């Protein structure tokens, strides 16, 4: 008896956006401010993660969507299938067929906008600029959205390098 | 094993936390010159050992020996910076290192609302969590590799 | 462990700290999360009786929820000369990140809150039936008195 | 097991000798495709990657001869830039030839004029009292041997992580230093190392500590 921990996140995320909503009737203040609250947390938890992976540093895309994945398995209890890859190589997909943040919020949030990854974006963001990766996300598909499976597209940027010490 | 003292600074540079139990010398510049020295110290070794280094630097520096004292280093991929120093004898103390960034920093830093990162950590509950978490195993020392 | 996860969760609920509400977070919180609470009880040692009535204490399912949530079951816990009572902790679990001192007490009873205003039950000390508030006088020894919301 | 890099500096600090042993930097080669999985970003000059490591190559490594055409600068040495032939699919596949930037002769001057200080004003208000600079530095990939006669010189030599008795070799080289700084006086304390002979003797040492035994004191 009680295995699952963690049903009170896809519950108290969705009093996050509730309220959000409640507060700010825009659909996308409660995606942009629910990126930033959930970048600070990707900052709280990249620190932990890498005290117990110690890897190194994400100096290459494969070992960082390894890193990525790991993360999510540690934490979030999800398999992030890798694909979608560029012949640059430089962005890669990760398809979530569960969604870890929610189980089963429901498919309509009653109208569009409401980017229910916020989060997820800041979790996979935040950590990136402090394990100092200039990268830019979005979510090329959402299930939630009334679709099969959720997909997002983290794309790096600039190797974030230390200045003038 | 119980040592001398601890520095850890961001990425950026600042001192976030300073620690000390054993450090004999007391200086008469301010430690916080004396923290800025350090860092300075620090990301210029990081330079030397990755450019005269003839194969590929995977976590860069790892610590210096003196005649009389010595210092260790642990970077982390957050680019957070712990710096501990002492005496000569005991077990490497890499790992030890680390033992005390996970166990006790993470613990009792970035767990604490109160911690706002881009600023100083002063809270008695980290102190109180580092001074025992060095006495947990204080005999003295170091001898790093 | 999965502990970590609500510690920052929580931290940013504390965070946004617009100047309307003392709640950072309503009772909706409350009710979804001691629900899936009660997805794990799906066993009570209560009686099957449809013609005799037998009491659930809530405080006994407060302290199995703690340990299933804050870990840590009540050092104080007394019985006011009322249907209501009273909680108090030396310790708080999200009071184990921040030292004693008396700084910002106005964060712990959010965090607690999460207790209040539960979705109730008929019968006194049936479970679930919950009105409190929080009454901290110590920075881990947090306290909390329940009023029965009827009478 | 080799020293790598040995070196000395003066009291100024300005590298007095670059004798390097026989070193090997590893020369990588690929034949890529169309535009690259490489972080192809161009930095002063310096054609390298920063990102996307594959195949044991590092941040350092830098284009030196695409099909055998050596880089001057940026551009092709028939003139046509990096970049240009990046764009052109055409010639694709195409075979680069990467190797870490090794390390010139001035380059190592300023390495170790920029180093300098941070020995010489190594933790000058340490936490120990009474202390030196630092004696022992230990990296990733090697181990720096720093050793001061108590005033003016510094043997600076290299060598692998594992080694062990550094110290003897350091007083091998003080001893083979007085053994040539025997000659010329004309030879300021503070001018660059040339001499032939310091250089053949320290070939010899070489080949000994090819050999872990150092007995007799090894030369």
């Amino acid at each position: 008896a009680k295995k699952v921990n963690s049903e009170f996140l896809t519950l108290t995320y969705g009093a996050l956006v509730t309220q959000m909503l409640r507060d700010f009737e825009n659909a996308e203040d409660v995606n942009k401010q629910l990126e930033r609250i959930g970048y600070n947390m990707g900052m709280r938890l990249i620190e932990d993660f890498l005290a117990r992976t110690s890897a190194p540093r994400c100096l290459e895309m494969r070992e960082t969507a390894d890193r990525i994945q790991q993360a999510f398995r540690i934490y979030l209890n999800i398999q992030p299938t890798i694909s979608n890859w560029s012949p640059a190589s430089d962005e890669f997909s990760l398809v979530f067929d569960s969604n870890p943040l929610t189980e089963f919020v429901e498919l309509p949030p009653d109208l569009t906008n409401l980017r229910y990854s916020a989060i997820l974006s800041g979790c996979i963001r935040g950590a990136l600029e402090m394990v100092q990766l200039e990268v830019q996300c979005w979510f090329v598909q959402d299930q939630l959205k009334g679709d099969n499976v959720t997909e997002l597209r983290v794309k790096f940027v600039r190797r974030l390098e230390e200045v003038i010490p | 094993m119980t040592i001398f003292n601890l520095y850890i600074f961001d990425k950026f540079g600042t001192l976030l936390h300073y620690a000390e139990w054993n450090r004999t010398k007391k200086s008469g510049i301010t430690r916080e010159e004396e923290a800025k020295l350090t860092y300075g110290m620090l990301f210029s070794i990081k330079s030397f050992v990755s450019k005269i280094s003839p194969h590929d630097p995977k976590e860069g520096f790892l610590y210096y020996k003196t005649n009389r004292y010595a210092l260790h280093y642990l970077e982390t991929p957050s680019g957070l910076k712990f710096v501990l120093n002492t005496d000569t004898t005991a077990i490497n103390v890499k790992e030890l290192l680390q033992q005390l960034y996970a166990k006790v920093w993470v613990e009792f830093v970035v767990r604490d609302p109160l911690w706002t990162p881009g600023t100083v950590v002063t809270s008695e509950l980290f102190q109180s969590k580092l001074d025992e978490f060095v006495r947990q195993s204080p005999i003295f020392g170091i001898r790093n590799i | 462990s999965e502990e970590i996860l609500f510690d920052c969760l929580h931290a940013e609920i504390v965070n946004y700290c617009l100047d309307s509400n003392k709640e950072h977070d309503l009772a909706t919180l409350e009710y979804i999360g001691f629900t899936t609470g009660y997805r794990l009880i799906e066993r009570l040692t209560r009686e099957v009786s449809r013609f005799k009535d037998e009491l659930e204490t809530m405080k006994f399912i407060c302290t199995d929820f703690w340990m299933l949530i804050y870990k840590k079951q009540v050092d104080n816990l007394r019985t006011n000369n009322h249907g209501m009572y009273v909680v108090q902790d030396k310790a708080f679990r999200f009071l184990t990140r921040i030292s004693p001192g008396t700084k910002q007490l106005e964060h712990a009873p959010k965090f607690v809150a999460f207790t209040c205003g539960l979705v109730r039950g008929a019968l006194s000390n049936l479970g679930i039936n919950s009105t409190v508030t929080a009454e901290v006088q110590s920075i881990p020894a947090c306290k909390f008195h329940i009023e029965v919301n009827r009478n | 097991m080799i020293i790598y890099g040995v070196y000395i500096v003066s009291k100024s600090g300005g590298l007095i000798f670059n004798l390097d042993n026989n070193v090997p930097r590893i020369e990588h080669e690929k034949t890529f495709t169309y535009p690259l999985d490489l972080v192809l970003d161009y930095d002063s000059k310096k054609v390298s990657v920063s990102f996307n490591r594959k195949d044991g190559i590092n941040v350092g490594h830098v284009l030196v001869a695409v099909n055998g055409m050596p880089v001057n600068g940026v551009t092709l040495d028939d003139g046509r830039d990096v970049r240009t032939t990046l764009d052109a699919p055409e010639n694709y596949p195409i075979n680069l030839k990467f190797s870490r930037p090794k390390m010139t002769t001035n380059e190592k001057i300023f390495l170790a004029s920029m180093f300098y200080p941070l020995f010489a004003i190594a933790s000058q208000l340490s936490p120990e009292p009474k202390s030196s600079g630092i004696e022992i530095l230990e990296a990733d990939t090697f181990t720096l041997h720093c050793f001061q006669t108590l005033t003016g010189i510094k043997f600076i030599i290299i060598s692998e992580t594992g080694l062990n008795g550094i110290d003897l070799l350091l007083r091998k080289v003080y001893e083979l230093y007085s053994d040539y700084v025997l000659k010329n006086p004309f030879y300021s304390l503070e001018m660059p190392i040339r001499c032939e002979l310091f250089d053949n003797k320290l070939q010899e040492l070489l080949a000994q500590v090819e050999k872990t035994g150092i007995s007799n004191i090894d030369k």
